[PDB]
């Protein structure tokens, strides 16, 4: 895709410095290659590395990246629609995954707190129940919203131990 | 133009008086 | 002995250089057989060394082929024995 | 220019450390909970755990992500 | 004064060095500016500050030093 | 500049964490409820209760001074490198090498320490020998502090 | 047997297995979808 | 004349003489018994 | 006089996973369960503290024996891995043909995240991580010419590892020996001298003679490894072996008639280095191992076991007493036959000293073909074995202190050689501390004065070679006597032990295998520094051991334990009083000293030994700047740290980029250790209280209560990360530098 220049950053696809970066790396690869005869396995490995570099640079060109004066891609994280894949979408993926991990943990700690000996189950994890809670934590945002609305997400002030101050 | 010797020594004597006054203040503080 | 051994080093030097290049290429390629697509999931179900030994590998098998090529007659080859029980778990 | 910038930044950092130290000293020697009952200061004592925990959170987030981006680069 | 004449091509002087431990290379290498003795190059900006506030000659600086001596007393 | 300002923010937030923790737990905490009866600066409350080393608010200050020195050093390293790049006329050096730590270690610290460490050497000395001696002097004091 | 399974369910062994598997999946994703600076769109 | 004389006198005065007297004096006071 | 015999309890413990399912079974406080997060660290800390688990010494001895079996199984796994990698993941066969120009490499990385760049151009049509363990040189010196031989011994090593584990299981669960079995030290020495060292050295001498010697002779002559006859064709075919070395045409007749001079062609005393490979003469090494075997076989018949001939070590201890030492060595036999920690202290001390000697003797007398020429492996081996030695010595101090606190009984040590040491520990420690101060003042002012004089522009007042001659006259004398040893005091030696003494610089393929080492004023200063740092480490460790039970500050310290944080802020403050804390500081200084030893080694070798002869004199790596720059701290900072860091810091974009990343990472870990070191538990516990409040707010409060690390554990973590970061920084620096410069 063709992205508009933003914050004084030209698109990497049409950036001469991006082409120079690609060129330089590829030439370095060639130099590394030259000492190896083509039949030997390092020669093929280096040619595959060159291919990988070319397709990486091409993919970065097409992915609507903005490059700077240095010639390397720069991320726009202000929320711009043209660069949402830089931070927003992977940000949403992280927020979903991290909240899943945390909610699986919270659910297991609350469930194990009802056991006869909670601290032993804290180190010897009940794998079937654990996995059940882990897969139930797929709908973490919903269940967290329910806990927030019902007031059971947060313990009241009086129950929590505090310093004498 | 460098400073005259009389200028340096006058300032140094003023400094000596200032130092005496600093000693008076230090003694008064120590009480 | 050393005289004739040096003489046949001189007479076989190119073949042994090819052998050393092939075994080194095999040893290096042994880290890239899936990336390059030689011992993929079907063929490497058992040992991919066994694949090179028995079946076909771009570099590993090559070595397996030339490793005992053009060696001294009467003596078992320096690179491999005449026989051996299979490598432990194709490892 | 470099010497003056370094000078004033190091002096500022030390003075800041002193300001916070003297406030801790105020809380020990000079703070009266009975007289300051109900004002913002006693309220600070009341939700100190929240303040410290959120300071720990922001510090942990900043350090994890800044160090990670630096190590990645 | 000389610094005021050529601010961009004269290194400011802080104070003369009288170190008994200096060797002859040290005495010959620390003599910067137009000094005839080993000196330290004033990196505190006092020259630019005093030039900006209108002080031009050593007499003005001496008068100021004497006045601040009187103020300190 | 993004990454270094976030490093600065880390330093300020952590130093403030340590100092605010010292101030608010100065009068007592769960480990030592009666901390206000021991004054501002005391060594500890013994090895009992698991250990109470560096429990006083004075000790919180002592710990926060390290983070303060670290943060201020980060800020002035940023200042000095950015300005050195500006003053040589090649700002691209900082803009290229400030995104990764090896760039700071190589193109700023190692690169600009060449003339400093050559203040004195077996081939005589120059006007930077005093600053070389002070550099090594400060290294000595830092280690003795350790 | 069952006790050994319980031993496996211990925190260290389970952490090692879980992070071994996780590193494996992440490595496989970086092999089949390599060099991903940003989510494409 | 001040420039050729005063440094060579006052640098030892402030860096050898005054330190010696000050340290000796402070020692005598600090070790001085309360009575 | 108990009879030495085999004693066993049959099936003492059943083989079952019930204890695996229950963490902390070995203890009583840890068995009940985790109340707080301290329990995890306690579990791991006393995992191998067998004395604190069971009171009886029999069970402890069985646990130690089977744990040793498990360690040996682990070592055999590691060896199997190294040989297997040298077979399927290396260029050993290519390196065999061109050892001077092909870089050894036995590790290849998978091409996943761009890490394939670490597969450097090591030569031979191969790519991988260049290795510095010297394994290729070892295999070449052992006569390995094919990857099948490496594979075969790797599989053997894996089988042996399985056998070692099976032996540990057998000797804990099936055939655990009784306590009276382990206490047969006479028999132990008889076997571990005659049978472990004696027969082991004999076996290796036989290998060297029959396998390594002919194969390496053919390699020296220029024969292709793929054309060399196989080792069994030399060991069995006597005509083939006699063709290379004509003494084998006489069989064993000269051996059994004391006509051993006929074996002089393959059992030599040449001394020096092989000019082709740059390693010790293999005939010399074979003769060496033969004589070592004989000496140990004879020395292993010293002690009486079951027949009246021999010595009783108790008697020879007790008979050594004198006017200054009271009862002498009486009671030490009881110490060292009823305390594992005492034996562990002695054995660790000697192992550490030995590893140090091993490093010295291997750089100076390279025992492997094409080892000296490969500067990277030589530096790596030296530095490695130095660090191992210093660590083992610190552990020796620790276990000495552990014995002193736990297993020392005043009743059985009344007026013996140990009790009198405990009765004038004040004199010992004060004299050592005085020595330590003296040494530091003199040596550091030797550097600081030089820094000051150079900065003041007074090179004539420096302690350099030109200005003030502090010549190491005694070391130069020793060098002279050793260079002249083959003429007067070692007449049958054809050459000196090392070329480092003097004359006839050894070069292989341009690069210098070995060069005579000079000793100027910088060598004097750095050696006195070494002595200073050693003496301070010894001060710390010996003070910890001697004051392990009591002091004028804390008299009742024995019952506080070997490992306690303090006795309180009273008495002015009693922090770090335990002998464990002395090992902490002792460990720190050990690290510091090694850091100077290996820096001296690296700079001196790069400047005055390593290099390349081009027919116009030596072209050293750094150009011989050590002698004139290593007399100043600025010189080490600039010409060694700053100058030689260019390889590691500019390593990005090459195969050494991993070394650069580790350099930074180890810097980080060292600074991260400073957190644990400069802080204390109370702060961290209060921060945990705030964080626990935050968790309790959201009902995420763990059942196991979060706790700050114990003060001992905090110090432990601090020293561990400090040692890790410092050593790994030096590792990355040394390896990147020496690999890039070559
Ligand atoms: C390669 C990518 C990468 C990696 C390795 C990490 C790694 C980490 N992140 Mg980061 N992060 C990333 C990308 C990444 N992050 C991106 C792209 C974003 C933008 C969305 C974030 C935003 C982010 C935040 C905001 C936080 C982290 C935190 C953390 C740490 C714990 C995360 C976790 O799941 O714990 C397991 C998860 C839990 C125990 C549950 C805790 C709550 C989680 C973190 C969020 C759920 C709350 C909810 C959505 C509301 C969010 C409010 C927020 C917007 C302020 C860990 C060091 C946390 C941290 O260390 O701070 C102290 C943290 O607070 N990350
Ligand atoms: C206007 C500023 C100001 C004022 C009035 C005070 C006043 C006070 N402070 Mg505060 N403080 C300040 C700034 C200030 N401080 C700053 C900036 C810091 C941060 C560094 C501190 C940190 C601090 C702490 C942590 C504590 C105090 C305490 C005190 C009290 C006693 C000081 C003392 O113990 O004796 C005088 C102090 C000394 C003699 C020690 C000075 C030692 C210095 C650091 C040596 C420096 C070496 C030198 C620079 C090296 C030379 C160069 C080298 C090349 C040779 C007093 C009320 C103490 C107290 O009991 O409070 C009630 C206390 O616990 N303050
Ligand atoms: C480079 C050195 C270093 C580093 C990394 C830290 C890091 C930290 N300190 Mg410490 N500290 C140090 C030096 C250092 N300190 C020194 C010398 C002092 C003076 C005594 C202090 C004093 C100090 C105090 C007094 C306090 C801190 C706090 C903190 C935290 C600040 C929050 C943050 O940045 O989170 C980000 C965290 C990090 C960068 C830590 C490393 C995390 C790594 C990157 C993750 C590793 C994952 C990887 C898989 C590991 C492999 C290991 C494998 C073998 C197991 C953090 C844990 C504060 C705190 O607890 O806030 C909550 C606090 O109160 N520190
Ligand atoms: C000291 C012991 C030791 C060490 C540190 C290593 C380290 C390594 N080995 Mg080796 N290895 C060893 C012993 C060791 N090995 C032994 C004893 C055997 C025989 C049983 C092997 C057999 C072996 C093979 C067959 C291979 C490795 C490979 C590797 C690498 C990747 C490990 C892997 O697959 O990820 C861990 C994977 C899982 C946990 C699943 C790594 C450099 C691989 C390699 O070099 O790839 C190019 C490879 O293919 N190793
Ligand atoms: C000829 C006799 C002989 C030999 C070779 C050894 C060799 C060894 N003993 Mg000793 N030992 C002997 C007699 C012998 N022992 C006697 C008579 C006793 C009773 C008084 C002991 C009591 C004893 C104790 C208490 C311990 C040892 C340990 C060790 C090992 C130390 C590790 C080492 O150096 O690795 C060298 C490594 C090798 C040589 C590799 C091969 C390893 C195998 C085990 C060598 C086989 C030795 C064995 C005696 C012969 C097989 C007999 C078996 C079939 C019954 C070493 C393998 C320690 C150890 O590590 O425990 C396992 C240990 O804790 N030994
Ligand atoms: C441990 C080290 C070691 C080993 C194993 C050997 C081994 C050998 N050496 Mg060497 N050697 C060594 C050290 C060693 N050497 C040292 C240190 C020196 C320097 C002095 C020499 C110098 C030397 C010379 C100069 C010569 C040898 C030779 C030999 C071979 C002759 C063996 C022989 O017939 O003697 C007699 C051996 C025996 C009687 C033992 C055989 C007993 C068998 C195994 C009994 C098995 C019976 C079983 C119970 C039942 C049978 C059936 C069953 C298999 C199914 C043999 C391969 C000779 C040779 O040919 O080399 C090429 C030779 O000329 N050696
Ligand atoms: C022959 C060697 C030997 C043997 C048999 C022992 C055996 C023992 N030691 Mg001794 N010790 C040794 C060497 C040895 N040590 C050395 C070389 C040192 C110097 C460092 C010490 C210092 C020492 C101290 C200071 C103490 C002991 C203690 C102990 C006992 C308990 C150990 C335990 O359970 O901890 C299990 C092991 C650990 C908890 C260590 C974990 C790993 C650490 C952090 C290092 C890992 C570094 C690693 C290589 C780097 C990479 C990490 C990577 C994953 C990132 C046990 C009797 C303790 C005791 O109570 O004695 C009775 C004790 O306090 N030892
Ligand atoms: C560079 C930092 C540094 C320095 C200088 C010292 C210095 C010292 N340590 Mg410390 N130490 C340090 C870091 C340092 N340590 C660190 C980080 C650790 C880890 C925790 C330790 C751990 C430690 C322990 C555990 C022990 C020491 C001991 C010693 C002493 C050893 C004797 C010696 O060096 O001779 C004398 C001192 C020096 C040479 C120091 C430098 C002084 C120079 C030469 C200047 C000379 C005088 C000069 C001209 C000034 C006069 C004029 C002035 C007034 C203006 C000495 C006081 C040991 C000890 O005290 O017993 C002897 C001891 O047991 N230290
Ligand atoms: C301990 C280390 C050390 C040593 C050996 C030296 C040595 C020297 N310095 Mg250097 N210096 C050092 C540290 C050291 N310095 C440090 C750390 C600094 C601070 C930066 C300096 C700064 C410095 C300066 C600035 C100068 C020197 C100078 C000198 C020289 C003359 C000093 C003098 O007059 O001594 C006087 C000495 C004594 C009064 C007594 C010495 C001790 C006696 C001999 C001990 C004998 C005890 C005996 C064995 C006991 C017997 C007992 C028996 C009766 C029973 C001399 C070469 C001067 C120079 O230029 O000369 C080259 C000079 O200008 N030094
Ligand atoms: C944007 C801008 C603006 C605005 C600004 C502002 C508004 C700012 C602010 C700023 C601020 C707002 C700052 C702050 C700071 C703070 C601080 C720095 C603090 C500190 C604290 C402390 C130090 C404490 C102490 C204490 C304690 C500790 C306790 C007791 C008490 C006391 C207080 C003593 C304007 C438009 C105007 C202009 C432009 C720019
Ligand atoms: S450890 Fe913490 S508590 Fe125990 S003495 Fe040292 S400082 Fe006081």
């Amino acid at each position: 895709r063709d992205v508009q220049p933003y914050a004084g950053l030209t698109p990497c696809k049409t950036s001469k410095a991006f082409a120079k970066r690609e060129k330089t790396e590829l030439k370095a690869l060639e130099k590394r290659l030259k000492k190896y005869d083509p039949e030997s396995a390092p020669a093929l490995a280096l040619q595959a590395t060159m291919e990988k570099t070319k397709t990486r640079f091409a993919n970065y060109g097409e992915s609507g990246l903005l490059c700077g004066k240095d010639g390397l891609p720069h991320l726009i994280v202000d929320g711009n629609l043209e660069h949402l894949g830089e931070f927003a979408i992977p940000g949403l993926g992280f927020l979903y995954v991290a909240g899943w991990i945390g909610y699986a943990g919270r659910s297991y700690i609350q469930e194990n707190k009802t056991a006869s000996k909670p601290t032993e189950g804290e180190i010897i994890i009940d794998v079937p129940k654990a996995l059940g809670l882990m897969f139930q934590a797929g709908a973490w945002p919903l269940l967290a919203g329910l806990e927030l609305k019902n007031g059971t997400l947060t313990a009241p002030e009086s129950e929590i131990t505090v310093s004498p101050r | 133009m460098p400073l005259s010797d009389t200028q340096v020594f006058t300032a140094l004597f003023v400094a000596l008086i200032t130092g005496i006054l600093s000693l008076r203040l230090g003694t008064q503080l120590y009480k | 002995l050393t005289a004739d051994l040096l003489a046949r080093t001189e007479a076989n030097k190119s073949l042994n250089d090819q052998k050393r290049a092939a075994t080194s290429s095999a040893n290096f390629e042994r880290s890239r057989l899936v990336t390059d697509g030689f011992c993929q999931f079907p063929q490497n179900i058992f040992g991919c060394q066994n694949a090179a030994e028995k079946g076909s590998v771009k570099f590993l098998s090559d070595d397996m082929a030339i490793e005992c090529e053009g060696t001294a007659d009467g003596k078992t080859c320096s690179s491999k024995a005449p026989g051996a029980y299979p490598s432990f778990l194709g490892l | 220019q470099a010497a003056l910038y370094s000078h004033h930044q190091y002096i500022a950092g030390f003075i800041m450390c002193g300001a916070f130290a003297h406030g801790a000293i105020f809380f020990i020697r000079d703070y009266d909970p009975e007289a300051n009952k109900g004002n913002v200061l006693a309220r600070m004592l009341e939700h100190k755990e929240a303040i410290i925990s959120h300071l720990s959170w922001v510090s942990l987030f900043l350090g994890f992500h800044t160090l990670g981006l630096y190590v990645h680069n | 004064e000389k610094w005021g004449e050529d601010p961009l091509h004269v290194r400011p002087i802080a104070h003369t060095i009288w170190d008994p431990h200096f060797g002859q290379p040290a005495v010959e290498a620390f003599t910067r500016g137009g000094a005839s003795a080993p000196v330290n190059i004033a990196y505190s900006g006092v020259y630019q500050w005093w030039y900006t506030i209108g002080m031009r000659t050593n007499v003005d600086l001496y008068n100021g030093s004497l006045f601040l001596l009187f103020v300190a007393g | 500049d993004f990454l270094v300002h976030h490093a600065i923010a880390l330093g300020l937030h952590t130093t403030t964490l340590i100092l605010v923790k010292g101030a608010l737990d100065a009068r007592g905490s769960k480990l030592m409820p009666d901390k206000k009866d021991f004054g501002y600066s005391f060594p500890c409350d013994g090895p009992g209760r698991g250990g109470t080393c560096d429990i006083s608010a004075w000790d919180a200050f002592y710990l926060a001074v390290f983070w303060e020195l670290n943060t201020v050093s980060w800020t002035v390293f940023y200042f000095h490198w950015k300005h050195l790049a500006l003053w040589q006329g090649n700002s691209a050096q900082f803009d290229e090498s400030s995104t990764y730590i090896m760039g700071w270690l190589r193109d700023y610290l190692w690169l600009n320490s060449s003339q400093l460490i050559n203040g004195y050497n077996p081939f005589g000395m120059n006007s930077l020998s005093v600053w070389a001696w002070m550099f090594l002097f400060g290294h000595l004091i830092y280690a003795t502090g350790f | 047997m069952k006790n050994f399974q319980i031993y496996l369910s211990t925190a260290p062994v389970l952490a090692a297995v879980w992070f071994t598997v996780l590193a494996g999946i992440l490595i496989e994703l970086n092999r089949f979808f390599p060099d991903a600076l940003s989510f494409p769109l | 004349m001040a420039a050729s004389l005063l440094p060579s006198i006052f640098v030892p005065l402030v860096g050898l003489v005054f330190p010696a007297v000050a340290m000796a004096s402070l020692f005598l006071y600090i070790e001085k018994e309360q009575v | 006089i108990k009879t030495v015999k085999i004693v066993v309890d049959r099936d003492p413990v059943p083989t079952s996973f019930e204890k695996w399912a229950k963490p902390g079974h070995f203890s009583r406080t840890l068995a009940k369960g985790p109340a707080t997060t301290t329990w995890v660290w306690d579990l791991h800390a006393d995992a191998h503290d067998f004395d604190s688990h069971t009171t009886d010494l029999e069970d402890i001895s069985r646990k130690v024996f089977s744990a040793h079996f498990g360690q040996l199984g682990v070592i055999f796994i590691w060896l199997s891995g190294m040989y297997f990698h040298g077979a399927r993941f290396s260029n050993y066969e290519a390196w065999l043909s061109d050892p001077t120009h092909i870089k050894p490499s036995a590790q290849v990385v998978w091409p996943i995240v761009g890490q394939e760049i670490l597969n450097g151009d090591v030569g031979g049509g191969f790519q991988g991580v260049q290795i510095t363990s010297g394994f290729f040189q070892l295999w070449r010196g052992s006569g390995i010419t094919s990857e099948l031989q490496l594979y075969s011994t790797a599989i053997g090593a894996l089988i042996c590892a399985g056998l070692m584990f099976f032996a540990g299981w057998w000797h804990y669960h099936k055939a655990a020996p009784k306590l009276e079995w382990f206490q047969n030290v006479e028999s132990m020495m008889n076997h571990h001298l005659a049978g472990l060292l004696g027969l082991g050295s004999l076996a290796w001498a036989g290998h060297q003679i029959h396998i390594a010697l002919p194969v390496n002779t053919l390699l020296d002559a220029g024969v292709d490894p793929k054309e060399i006859p196989l080792p069994h064709e030399f060991m069995l075919n006597r005509a083939l072996m006699a063709e290379l070395y004509p003494s084998f045409a006489k069989g064993l007749t000269p051996f059994f008639t004391f006509n051993w001079t006929e074996y002089s062609d393959f059992l030599t005393f040449r001394g020096g280095l092989n000019p082709v490979t740059g390693g010790l003469w293999l005939t010399d090494m074979a003769h060496h191992h033969l004589a070592i075997a004989v000496l140990f076989l004879v020395a292993g018949h010293q002690y009486r076991t079951n027949w009246g001939i021999g010595h009783s070590m108790k008697e020879i201890l007790e008979a050594h007493k004198g006017p200054f030492t009271g009862e002498g060595h009486k009671g030490l036999y009881e110490i060292l036959t009823t305390s594992w920690h005492a034996q562990l202290a002695i054995n660790l001390a000697l192992m550490g000293s030995l590893s140090i000697i091993v490093s010295h003797h291997m750089y100076s007398m390279p025992p492997y073909p094409y080892l000296a020429t490969d500067y990277g492996t030589q530096l790596s081996l030296f530095t490695h074995h130095m660090w191992i030695g210093g660590f083992c010595i610190c552990g020796a101090a620790a276990h000495a202190a552990i014995f002193m606190v736990r297993d020392y009984d005043p009743a059985t040590n009344y007026n013996n050689v140990l009790d009198r040491v405990l009765r004038h520990r004040d004199a010992i420690i004060s004299h050592l501390n005085w020595v330590c101060i003296f040494l530091g003042f003199h040596s550091f002012g030797l550097y600081i004065h030089n820094d000051t004089m150079s900065a003041l522009g007074r090179p004539q007042d420096m302690f350099s070679d030109t200005a003030i001659q502090l010549q190491p006259i005694f070391a130069q004398f020793v060098q002279h006597t050793h260079a002249l040893a083959p003429e007067l005091t070692a007449p049958t030696a054809a050459g000196s032990t090392s070329a480092s003494w003097g004359g006839d610089i050894v070069a292989v393929g341009g690069k210098i295998a070995m060069m005579p080492i000079s000793l100027g004023t910088s060598d004097f200063m750095v050696h006195h520094i070494h002595a200073f740092t050693i003496h301070v480490t010894v001060l710390i460790l010996l003070k910890g051991v001697l004051f392990a039970r009591s002091s004028r500050l804390i008299p009742d310290k024995a019952n506080l334990g070997f490992r306690f944080p303090c006795d309180g802020p009273g008495r002015g403050g009693t922090c770090q009083v335990s002998a464990w804390d002395h090992v902490f500081l002792g460990l720190f200084w050990m690290y510091n000293s090694i850091s100077i030893v290996i820096f001296h080694f690296s700079w001196k070798m790069q400047s005055d030994v390593w290099g390349s002869v081009t027919g116009n004199g030596v072209s050293h790596i750094t150009g011989g700047n050590f002698a004139q720059s290593a007399n100043t701290i600025n010189g080490w900072l600039r010409d060694f740290l700053w100058a030689q860091s260019s390889q590691v810091i500019q390593s990005y974009g090459s195969a050494l980029s991993a070394y650069g990343l580790i350099f930074l990472g180890a810097h980080f870990i060292w600074a991260f250790s400073l957190m644990f070191l400069f802080s204390g538990r109370g702060y961290w516990q209060e921060l945990i209280e705030s964080i626990v409040w935050a968790h309790n707010k959201l009902k995420v409060a763990p059942a196991i209560q979060p706790r700050a690390l114990s003060i001992t554990q905090g110090r432990a973590v601090g020293v561990a990360h400090y040692l890790l970061g410092g050593i790994a920084t030096t590792w990355s620096f040394f390896l990147a530098r020496i690999i890039a410069v070559g």
